[PDB]
RNA sequence: UCUCGCCCGAAGCGUUUACUUUGAAAAAAUUAGAGUGUUCAAAGCAGGCCCGAGCCGCCUGGAUACCGCAGCUAGGAAUAAUGGAAUAGGACCGCGGUUCUAUUUUGUUGGUUUUCGGAACUGAGGCCAUGAUUAAGAGGGACGGCCGGGGGCAUUCGUAUUG
RNA sequence: UACCUGGUUGAUCCUGCCAGUAGCAUAUGCUUGUCUCAAAGAUUAAGCCAUGCAUGUCUAAGUACGCACGGCCGGUACAGUGAAACUGCGAAUGGCUCAUUAAAUCAGUUAUGGUUCCUUUGGUCGACUUGGAUAACUGUGGUAAUUCUAGAGCUAAUACAUGCCGACGGGCGCUGACCCCCUUCGCGGGGGGGAUGCGUGCAUUUAUCAGAUCAAAACCAACCCGGGCUUUGGUGACUCUAGAUAACCUCGGGCCGAUCGCACGCCCCCCGUGGCGGCGACGACCCAUUCGAACGUCUGCCCUAUCAACUUUCGAUGGUAGUCGCCGUGCCUACCAUGGUGACCACGGGUGACGGGGAAUCAGGGUUCGAUUCCGGAGAGGGAGCCUGAGAAACGGCUACCACAUC
RNA sequence: CGGAUCCGUAACUUCGGGAUAAGGAUUGGCUCUAAGGGCUGGCAGCCGACUUAGAACUGGUGCGGACCAGGGGAAUCCGA
RNA sequence: CCUGGGCAGGGCGAAGCCAGAGGAAACUCUGGUGGAGGUCCGUAGCGGUCCUGACGUGCAAAUCGGUCGUCCGACCUGGG
């Protein structure tokens, strides 16, 4: 090819958008933006397609052009702007704020958190650096870059960020006993306290975590993101702690009905 | 028209690899610019990225960096000796990123002097110019501050630049790419290498 | 020793050693680096007297990547030699396996002395270095025999 | 090893793979397969409830498996190769003597001399149950009494044939 | 569905094949009422094309003196719909086909510490308005004609350009007239202070210095108290990020706003001829980031020995510097060494070979296809070169040749 | 055509040849550069041979400049 | 038959030898050294093919000019 790529198949759209085989050739390229689209969430399929707010595509360029939806406290244009893992969408003119989380299966769900929460959004802390005259600098996996943040900060750790002012306020640490949700691999969406992690001098460390009930799981290190200190969810989260089943307990609980 | 491409090349083993490309954009491959020594003349290059780049015909000043003393002074290059890479371009007075550059003495005798005063190389003269060297007269501790740095570190040069600097040429190597910075930036050989470089230069006046 | 045109790695010659005037020891300025990966720098790389623009212990020679290991066969060629890495292929129509091997030309860095052709040899990925060599000699294991034997003359 | 925060955390941390059991890791669509009355079915990923419109509404899903081989991670040591100590240039503990430097402390700066910490070099011992699996109805070779139209070279004999 | 049957012989048993059997996917005959989906000039020709269409684009927020339309509208330029043109951005994605290509593309694995990156999203962003030039338009022509343009006159701007104010001077960097005390007759020594002068910011390119892991004395030369004190970050690793110093900063010349819309109110004051200007759109050096891209590491590919030795003056393998390139490299130059692969199938031919995810075929194991809707590569008649642009060796862009072919 | 240098050389065959096969290119003048040695001293200093390779400049395509100097291939008959 | 005399330079590159590489052996491959031949181009020499050239009462009762064959040999040649 020549250059980037501008289009994207419905086919070759991922998993976890919950698209449709019948409805169109085209699936919603998101755009370049602070997350991989591997891993984001376009603005007309959260609207279209799973809060059914809108029918049409169109309708949701007509309303977010005309301001009605803002993400991080402020209004984005776009209709195909990418979200993220824990991004704060907070809709004006109707009573309603949400919250992107993980479902068990692997999914993005609703969550109608409120305003308190609204204001209050954690991250994952990439990297750290120093810039001009020896100041710090830290970078965000949703690719804010603040400077001064603090000295005690390590590279995999988690920020809780406010969104008026943009400055970071208690940071949290990366520590055996800390409570984690995954946010890539073949177990997303699974919260679980941090047990063991092993250190590798082949670029690649592995942690393994377990939950309440005592289950326990395995991944790497871009996959981890720390959300609670000792056991303690600094951020309510949907349906119980989130634990995965077994395919016999989502049966069992069908049954149940 | 020149590309640089690896697959034009043989294998591991050295079968034909059959083409199936055809030079491709990202394989550019200027044509040189043979860096002479005359008067400054640079013209631009538009490279991937949108980065300018600068190829340098001919240039005449240098930023050069003495060694030990750390002085660093824009500087006229005067001749162009043992290349040492191709014969051809010692003739041919190119300066590439590795050449041996003879420079104007000049410009590091007035600072030798003004922080380093009784300065060397006036060709015992004696009764030439008015070297504002002992008119200051150097009243306060500053005398003795200079004489410190001057006797006590005692400010000698391992003869190899005294019989340059008595002849006013200096040796000094290129350390930047002139084809590409349009910069001939430079260290000046001290010791071991300049006494290297002065037996292969002797060698060649030699066979 | 340079027997070359120039060789000097990056460290500053001249700390102006006339400060009294004298003869010295002159080796101290060498250049000294850890690969790290918990393998050990050989004291070759300490009181050396060669300059290498490749070398994994003198050079920019950054390695990263893989670990791989073969067996040392031929030294003909100036400071790299070609080592041979036998494997089984596994087929699944015939469910057994094959030998096959690839050789690789391996850069050697000349610290690594008296390094026998039979003894196995550990490689570690770089950047190109050349045309066919992409590997460095990170570790030799074995001197491939007896050292301690002695014969005639 | 208790250097690091009686024991663990941590660390030496592997002779080295083949082999297994994990665990990640990966891309969908296809195949298997869960749910779902597309009127059935091939399909599709939807739909399902109460409410006599009035709840300016609720519940749930869009599963899981499989993904050769190669690479990563940790358990398992049987199977099958490899490692060590035989001219000792072993193993382990404790000394001598040579030689080299690192930062703390002598209120502070510097110098002189150390203790010391680490590498190396060297010599002297004591210590180990001090070190070599046994000899394949595997094999090689020595051996010694015979054996055979076995091979080559030379010699001798015999009729007969032909002249 | 873990499946056989007839056929040599006068008759039997048997090796062996031939033919019957069932799918699938190309064509074809006869026939055919409904309904739901549904492939389709791939195979021979990646041969030739008539015609018509397939890429254009405007907001309260770049440029409105258009001849078009008319707001109320009198005049202190401008409201408004706005054709046309300049600028900006995109035409490099998509769509089609599979002729080349056999560790080559590819599929998995990994890393760029050896690189580039328009856009988005952050961070950094410390003279009351200067200069010409041009299109639309006006007239004026040319040729058989094209998206053909000449000359005459007009005007614009976020096209091009030029270029200032603020702002305090800081303290360090090196100079530096000069100053306070002690000793000494002075000379001199020793200790502690200071007008000017030249530089300075981040990017650019060199060079040098500083750079962390542990803890007690014996002295002597100087002298601080009330015998006793001074210390950038990270990976497994750096020449990384960061400091400190000496200079450079390229006339084809890096940055440091002479842009634009909405809302209109408030303050001091001496008129507002000054402030306080909240909210936005644009871009600009770099750092991230996102989308990728490119070359890398390991492993894997069909048939062929009537293809067993091949590679090396015009690189075959390596060493040394260097040019070139975004960077690493025989990518290219010069010198030097004589190397590299192979019976574990090298090298060379063939393919009616694009590669995979997959499809058909049912005990299990396989065998045969994969032109084709998804990933990736290649090419627009062959083949070569190139401008613009972040991004092309682009072909619904350009230049020449060859082969066609129009007026 | 003809010397020389650098490439490349078939059919056939008694495997020695064919073979200078066939077919190409280059060749001047002038500046250099690199390599090829001897004799001395406890790796360094003095003294020399005519050859080869490469580079630049340049002459009105001109270069074995005169002299010197193999046309070649395909076949047949006969005789080694 | 005896006795003496004479023959410029070069191209082709066998035996023998050396080194390197391979092979288990047999031996093979590559680069040199080596200088054999009733051997190849060619000088003197010796012959005399063609031009059926010059001459043809000539220079001459067999010559001349080009073009030619062979030159380490079964070679050429004087005297006895
Ligand atoms: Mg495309
Ligand atoms: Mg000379
Ligand atoms: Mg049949
Ligand atoms: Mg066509
Ligand atoms: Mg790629
Ligand atoms: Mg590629
Ligand atoms: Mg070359
Ligand atoms: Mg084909
Ligand atoms: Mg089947
Ligand atoms: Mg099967
Ligand atoms: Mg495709
Ligand atoms: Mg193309
Ligand atoms: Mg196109
Ligand atoms: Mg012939
Ligand atoms: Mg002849
Ligand atoms: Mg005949
Ligand atoms: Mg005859
Ligand atoms: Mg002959
Ligand atoms: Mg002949
Ligand atoms: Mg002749
Ligand atoms: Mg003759
Ligand atoms: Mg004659
Ligand atoms: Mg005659
Ligand atoms: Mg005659
Ligand atoms: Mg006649
Ligand atoms: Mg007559
Ligand atoms: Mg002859």
């Amino acid at each position: 090819a020549r250059g980037p790529k501008k289009h994207l198949k419905r086919v070759a759209a991922p998993k976890h958008w919950m698209l449709d085989k019948l409805t169109g050739v085209f699936a919603p390229r998101p755009s370049t933006g602070p997350h991989k689209l591997r891993e984001c969430l376009p603005l007309i399929v959260f609207l279209r397609n799973r809060l059914k707010y809108a029918l049409t595509g169109d309708e949701v360029k007509k309303i977010c052009m005309q301001r009605f939806i803002k993400i991080d406290g402020k209004v984005r244009v776009d209709v195909t702007y990418p979200a993220g893992f824990m991004d704060v969408i907070s809709i004006e003119k109707t009573g309603e704020h949400f919250r992107l989380v993980y479902d068990t299966k692997g999914r993005f769900a609703v969550h109608r958190i409120t305003v308190e929460e609204a204001k209050y959004k954690l991250c994952k802390v990439r990297k750290i650096t120093v810039g001009v005259k020896g100041i710090p600098h830290l970078v965000t996996h949703d690719a804010r870059t603040i400077r001064y943040p603090d000295p005690v900060i390590k590279v995999n750790d988690t920020v809780q960020i406010d969104l008026g002012t943009g400055k970071i306020i208690n940071f949290i640490k990366f520590d055996t006993g800390n409570l984690c949700m995954v946010i890539g691999g073949a177990n997303l969406g699974r919260v679980g306290v941090i047990t063991n992690r092993e250190r590798h001098p082949g670029s690649f460390d592995v942690v393994h975590v377990k939950d309440a009930n005592g289950n326990s799981f395995a991944t790497r290190l871009s996959n981890i993101f720390v959300i609670g200190n000792g056991n303690k969810p600094w951020i309510s989260l949907p349906r119980g702690k989130g634990i995965r089943l077994t395919v016999a307990e989502e049966r069992d609980k069908r049954l149940a009905t | 028209g020149i590309s640089r491409d690896n697959w034009h090349k043989r294998r591991k083993t050295g079968g034909k690899r059959k083409p199936y490309h055809k030079k491709r954009k990202y394989e550019l491959g200027r044509p040189a610019a043979n860096t002479k020594i005359g008067p400054r003349r640079i013209h631009t290059v538009r490279v991937r990225g949108g980065n300018k780049k600068y190829r340098a015909l001919r240039l005449d000043v240098g930023n050069f960096s003495w060694g030990s003393e750390c002085c660093t002074r824009k500087t006229r290059i005067i001749d162009v000796v043992y290349n040492a890479s191709n014969n051809e371009l010692v003739r041919t007075k190119t300066l590439v990123k590795n050449c041996i550059v003879l420079i104007d003495s000049t410009p590091y005798r007035q600072w030798y002097e003004s922080h380093y005063a009784l300065p060397l190389g006036r060709k015992k003269g004696a009764k030439l110019t008015p070297e504002e060297e002992e008119i200051l007269n150097k009243k306060r501790s500053k005398k003795i501050q200079k004489k410190y740095d001057e006797r006590k570190k005692n400010a000698k040069i391992s003869s190899l630049l005294e019989e340059q600097f008595q002849q006013g040429k200096l040796l000094a190597c290129i350390a930047s790419r002139p084809g590409q910075c349009g910069r001939a930036d430079g260290y000046v050989l001290e010791g071991k290498e300049l006494e290297f470089y002065l037996r292969k230069i002797k060698a060649r006046k030699g066979k | 020793t340079e027997r070359a045109y120039q060789k000097q790695p990056t460290i500053f010659q001249n700390k102006k050693r006339v400060l009294l005037g004298e003869t010295g020891k002159e080796k101290l300025p060498r250049y000294y680096k850890n690969i790290g990966l918990g393998f050990k720098t050989p004291k070759e790389a300490i009181e050396g007297t060669y300059i290498d623009k490749k070398c994994p212990f003198t050079g920019n020679v950054s390695i990263r990547g893989r670990i791989l290991s073969g067996v040392v066969t031929k030294m003909k060629m100036q400071r790299t030699i070609v080592i041979r890495r036998d494997y089984l292929h596994y087929i699944r129509k015939y469910n057994r396996f094959e030998k096959r091997h690839k050789n690789m030309s391996v850069h050697l860095s000349p610290c690594f002395r008296d390094v026998q052709i039979g003894d196995i040899v550990t490689v570690g990925e770089c950047r190109p270095l050349s045309k066919t060599v992409r590997f460095n000699v990170l570790k030799v294991t074995k001197a491939a025999g007896t050292k301690k034997q002695f014969q005639k003359f």
